[PDB]
RNA sequence: CGCGACCUCAGAUCAGACGUGGCGACCCGCUGAAUUUAAGCAUAUUAGUCAGCGGAGGAGAAGAAACUAACCAGGAUUCCCUCAGUAACGGCGAGUGAACAGGGAAGAGCCCAGCGCCGAAUCCCCGCCCCGCGGCGGGGCGCGGGACAUGUGGCGUACGG
RNA sequence: CAUCUAAGGCUAAAUACCGGCACGAGACCGAUAGUCAACAAGUACCGUAAGGGAAAGUUGAAAAGAACUUUGAAGAGAGAG
RNA sequence: CGCCGCAGGUGCAGAUCUUGGUGGUAGUAGCAAAUAUUCAAACGAGAACUUUGAAGGCCGAAGUGGAGAAGGGUUCCAUGU
RNA sequence: CGACUCUUAGCGGUGGAUCACUCGGCUCGUGCGUCGAUGAAGAACGCAGCUAGCUGCGAGAAUUAAUGUGAAUUGCAGGACACAUUGAUCAUCGACACUUCGAACGCACUUGCGGCCCCGGGUUCCUCCCGGGGCUACGCCUGUCUGAGCGUCGCU
């Protein structure tokens, strides 16, 4: 029952949530195992770079981020064309490529 | 007379021993076991009952093949070969 | 399992405390208070050469 | 009177008892007890004495 | 009854063989904590499962 | 102290390893000092006790610099036997008191092959212990 | 399609489960005819099917199954996906064309029940609550 | 006095199993003296006399099934219990052959564009 | 009025293989309530949940756009934070309720059919010889069988070839 | 106008894991608690069956577990140890 | 265990509360369906009840008799306590 | 004076609270992440010198071999065991073995009854009896053999 002024509120435990809750007690050992497999990974790739790939420039979507620049998936196949570079030997040298990325500009 | 009297002429067996899973649930007239369903191919199991579930699992029993198996892992399952001779 | 175990502090906070117990570790007051036998210590901000 | 497989018919347990014991038998009567143990009562043949060959056997 | 099939004849057979007291050497063993066969079942207390 | 992440130091898995130990590694937890010395001679500490050994008690009701040889290793109430170390009974005869492996010092060791192999295995290593910390 | 199959027509409950006839069933027929071909030759993999004819009371499919142990599958690459045990069954587990097409995967705006891979995944996530180490 | 496998190996099947027979006559009169009283010595001597049969009984199994194996040894066909036993699973996987074997345009690929070994400067 | 070829079928304790059943915490496909809430109750809610059935693996499923967007554009899937208790749904009542963009964990791409060209170039099996055994492969020979033109293999797949 | 190219197929990683094998730990419980079960526990027992389902830890450092005498038929006592 | 902080499965007379134990009742109700016992002896620490003998009775062949089915499962038979 | 009753205290009973103990749980985390017709899980019956349960095992049955270890096991007994012409015990476990039901597989079971092929015995080769061994389930793929069709054809 209301009690005086309040909000009013509407919570979403109706459906036996605590059948289904995910604790986060194993999040340091997440972080752990993660960090290992990094490290790991770039032991393998001796010396190749550790984050991988290099990624493209890439402009964000819509009209709230378009100002800000970011990295893309990959160099597209008018990118390479024009740099000189083959599609099949980019990502052997360590450039990543998207073939389904156009240029409008 | 429902009660002491009637019970005096319970003397014909309803079920037996079931030849799979052993219990004495093998409905006769109906050739069925009550617990493990017998002449079905599968065993009868229901998630209504985790405790009837757990009375019966795997590690319940002997586990013959599979204690071997659990040990014979953590070698991968190796073969054909011996220790080498002393 | 899930009883909220763990709180965050806020780091300015944190930072504030560890300000405060490195300042309180130079008064001999409050360090014999915490009972540490800083009698014969020569000096109680006790410094000593990298050598150790 | 022997203890014998349970799984032993009157047959085997016949030429069982010929071969190594060396004797004749004329019939081999079985029950098998209630503890589950099977008993022959092995008759033998009337020119061997089951009085000796008890004694050749050890169980006098 | 007196006409009895092999299976129910060597299951009585079992369960008359293990109707029995516990050695009293057992009682003699190193940590041993048994004293008497709590097992014991007899004809006219408790009746047999078949 | 221990920074093994596989061992434990759990007071219930402890009690629980020792006291259902197999009986060839129970011979490992019954071991006994050496005297002064046998520990000059070899250069090891400890030895599993043995049954033809003589050892003389050093804690207890029955210690004393008498020299005695080992009869029994009890292996299953974690005791020893020992010759002298007995006492009346009520009916008059003699039993044996068992003790702990642990409060007693070998005096003589029972040597054959495996025992000197044993010896000079311990000996080996921690040599190679003082000359890594020389 | 699907007659519910209670006694007499009798569904125990509230009005709005009380249908019986127009009942649908989720899968379509070529997935029940592709489920049958491989219950019964479950030492087979089916690959897919197709529609070779139908009438009033039947449809008929035709479909493909690969022994997975022959020689001739074994030996060849680009069919030995088929022969690894992931792969056994996957007309009762939906993963040929047919059983696929009912599960509502896909990209784009109409297909968000199924992100995560099924409707069943998506909703796990949407109904797990997420209680972190700090609230 | 007892009996031990490594020197039974050296002996054939005749005197192997004229061994086994002098055991089990042994056993069956050890089990008389079980049942007319006998003595404590005789009692423990039924466990002794159980494990060299069993010993013997091993040799022989032992002797055969690797017999069996060299004469198996390089037949396209053995038998079941001559086959190795891993898993039921393992034993329906591809072996390494096929496992590893790969179409020309896979591995004219890995000819054509292998993985270069690279750094790349700050 | 028999002998053959093919097609479509059948039998076999034929030669060699394969499936079944269990576990089922996690995963995939179905089926699927009512208690409950709505201060009654029928739509709604519980809930696409419990129960029921089937199928897997060490993970599964998904997955390389018949996508998002409307921007100066992004760019497979999956997971986390956020969007967001929002847009929306709802006896618009009780209640329910995502996605895109953004930041991260990870990051990897590809193959057929078809259209074409290449003397079926292709594949399986059985023999015999050699090298081997450790999961049975390589090489060689066969006027040795079979599959296959009612289409095997090589090139090639929307990024064009 | 923009955008993709359906009705064929494969694919690791990040992700899940109240069953299993083997470990480590805890501001948890301490024998009416904590698992039903610290113990010959899914046991004893109950029900035709589906199924239901307990109670029950502690001599002492060491059995050194009371020899022997005595009353009583013994249980049980008095001395002694 | 005290003090300074921290954290709770933190305080019992009640719930026809849960589990365990124990009272008064109380040496009480009761050990009353189907006619019935008695004498002597033996064994034995001990005899209304066991055994033998003698007597008086009952079931009265649709039996309180002799054998089976179902069910039970060793209860069967000796010896001992 | 006694009994009886009540209160309190000492002692003794009945009872098993309290406290101390803990080879047990519960919770979290990590690494692996492995069953089965070569017969699983599960069940039954057996197996020890004295052994009922628990545990372990399978007619080689509280275990064989092998390897590591290195003098015990133990409640009692017994006998081992030069510890080097090799060894108690334990651990490991890669060799061997692994009864009957059970997906359970010759047919069937609250019982029982077949068929085929070899081997041995009574026979004294011919097929009856006994024993031993190996086969004999369903579905399905590839191939093989034997076939069917007033299916479509060719030749005569
Ligand atoms: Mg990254
Ligand atoms: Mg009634
Ligand atoms: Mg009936
Ligand atoms: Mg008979
Ligand atoms: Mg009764
Ligand atoms: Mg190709
Ligand atoms: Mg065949
Ligand atoms: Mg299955
Ligand atoms: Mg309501
Ligand atoms: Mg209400
Ligand atoms: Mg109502
Ligand atoms: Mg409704
Ligand atoms: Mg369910
Ligand atoms: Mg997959
Ligand atoms: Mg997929
Ligand atoms: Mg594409
Ligand atoms: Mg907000
Ligand atoms: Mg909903
Ligand atoms: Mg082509
Ligand atoms: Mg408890
Ligand atoms: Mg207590
Ligand atoms: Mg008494
Ligand atoms: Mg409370
Ligand atoms: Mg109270
Ligand atoms: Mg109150
Ligand atoms: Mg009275
Ligand atoms: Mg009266
Ligand atoms: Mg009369
Ligand atoms: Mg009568
Ligand atoms: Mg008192
Ligand atoms: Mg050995
Ligand atoms: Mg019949
Ligand atoms: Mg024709
Ligand atoms: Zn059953």
């Amino acid at each position: 029952a209301p009690s005086r002024n309040g909000m009013v509120l509407k919570p979403h435990f109706h459906k036996d949530w605590q059948r289904r809750v995910a604790t986060w007690f194993n999040q340091p050992a997440r972080k752990i195992r993660r960090r290992k497999a990094r490290q790991a990974k770039a032991r393998r790739i001796a010396p190749r770079p550790a984050s991988g790939p290099i990624r493209p420039i890439v402009r964000c979507p819509t009209v709230r981020y378009h100002t800000k620049v970011r990295a893309g998936r990959g160099f597209s196949l008018e990118e390479l064309r024009v740099a000189g570079i083959h599609k099949k030997v980019a990502r052997t040298i360590g450039i990543s490529v998207d073939p389904r990325r156009r240029n409008k500009s | 007379t429902k009660g002491t009297s009637s019970f005096g002429k319970r003397r014909n067996k309803t079920h037996t021993l079931c030849r799979r899973c052993g219990s004495k649930a093998y409905h006769l007239q109906k050739s069925t076991c009550g617990k493990c369903g017998y002449p079905a191919k599968r065993k009868r199991k229901y998630n209504w009952s985790a405790k009837a579930k757990r009375r019966n699992t795997t590690g319940t029993g002997r586990m013959r093949h599979l204690k071997i198996v659990y040990r014979r892992f953590r070698h991968g399952f190796r073969e054909g070969t011996t220790p080498k001779p002393k | 399992t899930w009883r909220r175990w763990h709180r965050r502090v806020n780091t300015t906070q944190k930072r504030y405390a560890i300000c405060s117990a490195l300042a309180a570790s130079a008064l001999p007051a409050l360090v014999m208070s915490k009972g540490h036998r800083i009698e014969e210590v020569p000096e109680l901000p006790l410094v000593v050469e990298d050598k150790v | 009177v022997f203890i014998v497989d349970v799984k032993a018919n009157k047959h085997q347990i016949k030429q069982a008892v010929k071969k190594l014991y060396d004797i004749d038998v004329a019939k081999v009567n079985t029950l098998i007890r209630p503890d589950g143990e099977k008993k022959a009562y092995v008759r033998l043949a009337p020119d061997y004495d089951a009085l000796d060959v008890a004694n050749k056997i050890g169980i006098i | 009854s007196s006409h009895k099939t092999f299976r129910i004849k060597r299951f009585l057979a079992k369960k008359q063989k293990q109707n029995r007291p516990i050695p009293q050497w057992i009682r003699m063993k190193t940590g041993n904590k048994i004293r008497y066969n709590s097992k014991r079942r007899h004809w006219r207390r408790t009746k047999l499962g078949l | 102290m221990k920074f093994n992440p596989f061992v434990t130091s759990d007071r219930s898995k402890n009690r629980k390893r020792h006291f259902n130990a197999p009986s060839h590694i129970r011979r490992k937890i019954m071991s006994s000092p050496l005297s002064k010395e046998l520990r000059q001679k070899y250069n090891v500490r400890s030895m599993p006790i043995r049954k033809d050994d003589e050892v003389q008690v050093v804690r207890g009701h029955y210690k004393g610099q008498q020299i005695g040889k080992v009869v029994q290793v009890y292996r299953k109430k974690y005791v020893i036997y020992i010759e002298r170390v007995q006492r009346e009974k009520a009916n008059g005869t003699t039993v044996h008191v068992g003790i702990h492996p642990s409060k007693v010092v070998i005096t003589r060791l029972k040597l054959d092959k495996d025992r000197k192999k044993i010896l000079e295995r311990k000996a080996k290593s921690r040599q190679v212990g003082k000359e890594k910390g020389k | 399609g699907r007659k519910r199959p209670v006694p007499k027509g009798a569904t125990y409950g509230k009005p709005v489960h009380h249908g019986v006839n127009q009942l649908k069933f989720a899968r379509s027929l070529q997935s029940v005819a592709e489920e049958r071909a491989g219950r019964h030759c479950g030492a087979l993999r089916v690959l897919n099917s197709y529609w070779v004819g139908e009438d009033s009371t039947y449809k008929f499919f035709e479909v493909i199954l690969i022994d997975p142990f022959h020689k001739a599958i074994r030996r060849n690459p680009d069919t030995q996906w088929i022969t690894k045990p992931v792969h056994k069954h996957r007309e009762m587990r939906g993963l040929t064309s047919a059983g696929r097409k009912s599960r509502g995967l896909g990209k784009g705006h109409k297909f968000h029940h199924t992100i995560g891979g099924s409707r069943r995944a998506a909703w796990r996530r949407r109904n797990t609550l997420q209680l972190h180490r700090y609230r | 006095a007892k009996i031990k496998a490594r020197d039974l190996r050296g002996k054939k099947k005749e005197e192997l199993l004229k061994q086994l027979d002098d055991l089990k006559v042994e056993l069956s009169q050890l089990r008389v003296a079980k049942v007319t009283g006998g003595a404590a010595s005789k009692l423990s001597k039924i466990r002794v006399v159980r494990k060299s049969i069993a010993r013997v009984l091993t040799v022989i199994n032992q002797t055969q099934k690797e017999n069996l194996r060299k004469f198996y040894k390089g037949k396209k066909y053995k038998p079941l219990d001559l086959r190795p036993k891993k898993t039921r699973a393992m034993r329906r996987r591809l072996n390494k052959h096929e496992e590893n074997l790969k179409t020309k345009k896979q591995q004219r690929k890995e000819r054509l564009y292998p993985l270069r070994k690279y750094a790349v400067k700050a």
